């Protein structure tokens, strides 16, 4: 792991494995999300609207 | 949703 590769997530980790974006731009929460990390089944698509943990909870 | 598979397990 190169220190200048970014990290990612709930668990501040590089990527790895299938990974999912949180539909907010602007997501303080990681960016980007792996499956196990946030509960989805590895090897699959997800073709709707998904938030990361902290923007599911954020006011609208 | 973006989704993607990256080259590390
Ligand atoms: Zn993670
Ligand atoms: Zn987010």
């Amino acid at each position: 792991i190169d220190p200048n590769e970014p990290t990612y997530c709930v668990c501040h980790q590089v990527s790895f494995g299938d990974m999912i974006a949180c539909d907010n731009e602007n997501c303080q929460g990681g960016e980007w999300f792996h499956y196990t990390c946030v509960g989805l089944t590895p090897e699959t698509r997800f073709k709707g609207k998904w938030y990361c943990p902290t923007c599911r909870l954020l006011p609208q | 949703a973006r989704t993607k598979q990256t080259a590390r397990k």
